[PDB]
């Protein structure tokens, strides 16, 4: 599953975890099996204006 | 004094029911001893364990 979230995103992304884009957007299952990688793109999903 | 027997079996048997229903009321290290409020405060991870 892959997406583009903000700086503070990361840490809703977790299974358990709360938070209104997590609840609103993707939640993990309780029982999740699996995990996350994340990285910058400071140099491609920004432009100026 | 005489049938103290019959009498201490049955002293024994209501002192264990009631100290089984007053052991249900205990929190074991929880927050609460009642579930309903437990879910109601707890999110689904902390009020699952």
């Amino acid at each position: 599953d892959s997406f583009v979230i903000r700086g503070d995103e990361v840490r809703q992304i977790a299974p358990g975890q709360t938070g209104k884009i997590a609840d609103y957007n993707y939640k993990l299952p309780d029982d999740f099996t699996g995990c996350v990688i994340a990285w910058n793109s400071n140099n491609l999903d920004s432009k100026v204006g | 004094s005489a049938l103290g027997k019959l009498q201490d079996v049955v002293n024994q048997n209501a002192q264990a029911l009631n100290t089984l229903v007053k052991q249900l009321s205990s929190n074991f290290g929880a927050i609460s001893s009642v579930l309903n409020d437990i879910l109601s405060r707890l999110d689904p991870p902390e009020a699952e364990v």
